[PDB]
């Protein structure tokens, strides 16, 4: 955690809802986004720390 | 913590409906059954 990886996601999608419809993960969290809305978005960069 | 609001409904309220109902709230792929994961109680408290 003092030394945190970062990939750099673009040029690209993905469903982002099998990060909460897939059991693999213990919880899952959103901040200005909700849960149920992000495979309707689009953004130009995204960080995943 | 005697005041309240509405979290979760199925859908948006009509001008002037309203609606008391406390059940379990289900997003998607795991069911309420009066419990969680991927379900939630309707309602959350101001504690002011």
């Amino acid at each position: 955690v003092y030394a945190w990886n970062r990939k750099r996601i673009s040029n690209c999608v993905a469903d982002y809802s099998v990060l909460y419809n897939s059991a693999s993960f213990s919880t899952f969290k959103c901040y200005g986004v909700s849960p149920t809305k992000l495979n309707d978005l689009c953004f130009t960069n995204v960080y995943a720390d | 913590y005697n005041y309240l609001f509405r979290l979760f409904r199925k859908s948006n309220l009509k001008p002037f409906e309203r609606d008391i109902s406390t059940e379990i709230y289900q997003a998607g792929s795991t069911p309420c059954n009066g419990v969680g994961f991927n379900c939630y109680f309707p309602l959350q408290s101001y504690g002011f």
